Order: C-alpha cells, then structure tokens, then sequence
C-alpha cells in the first residue's frame, strides 16, 4: 500500500504505552503472646 | 539490674530466724583442765 516514493499511505500502527505500575510493599501488624506471670511466694516483709 | 537481682535474692533468702543466747560461766571450761580461774588467776603473779 506504499506511494510511489515507497512511503506508506496508511497511518502507522499506534500502541498506547503501559501505566507505570504502582509500587506496594508488605504491611503485617506485629504478633505477639503476653507472658504469664511468676509464681508467688510469702515473703518476710509486712504489706505495707 | 545486678542490685535489683540481688535484692531479689535477699528478699527470698531472709526470712525470720531462731535467736537464742547462751551464757558461758568460764570458771566451769577452766574447771574442764581442773586448773580453774578461783586459783588460775590467783597464782599468777609474775612479771614474764
């Protein structure tokens, strides 16, 4: 489909470009167990 | 830290304890080599 000078006569095949991507990361909220408390034992000092 | 784990420490070690005196007449474990002090100190008059 070319012109005499071998320039073609139709427009060319366009492609629009890709959006650029949008970065995400991991996000974890941190786990954790409470710790159980000691074993007790009478002392020698008066409450108060 | 260290002071505080060594108070710890003391607070579980003390506790009350027993509290007995004893007296002691000399003149009876003098009296054990039968050279008791009524004469043992009596004797003894030198300048050695």
């Amino acid at each position: 489909n070319l012109s005499i000078d071998g320039q073609p006569l139709s427009l060319p095949v366009f492609a629009a470009p890709a959006d650029p991507a949008a970065l995400l990361s991991a996000a974890a909220a941190a786990s954790g167990g409470s710790k159980p408390l000691p074993s007790a034992d009478i002392p020698a000092m008066r409450f108060p | 830290l260290n002071l505080a784990e060594m108070e710890q420490a003391w607070l579980k070690r003390d506790s009350r304890s027993l509290e007995v005196t004893r007296t002691v007449s000399l003149a009876a474990v003098y009296r054990t080599d039968n050279v008791t002090l009524a004469e043992g100190i009596a004797d003894l008059l030198k300048g050695n």
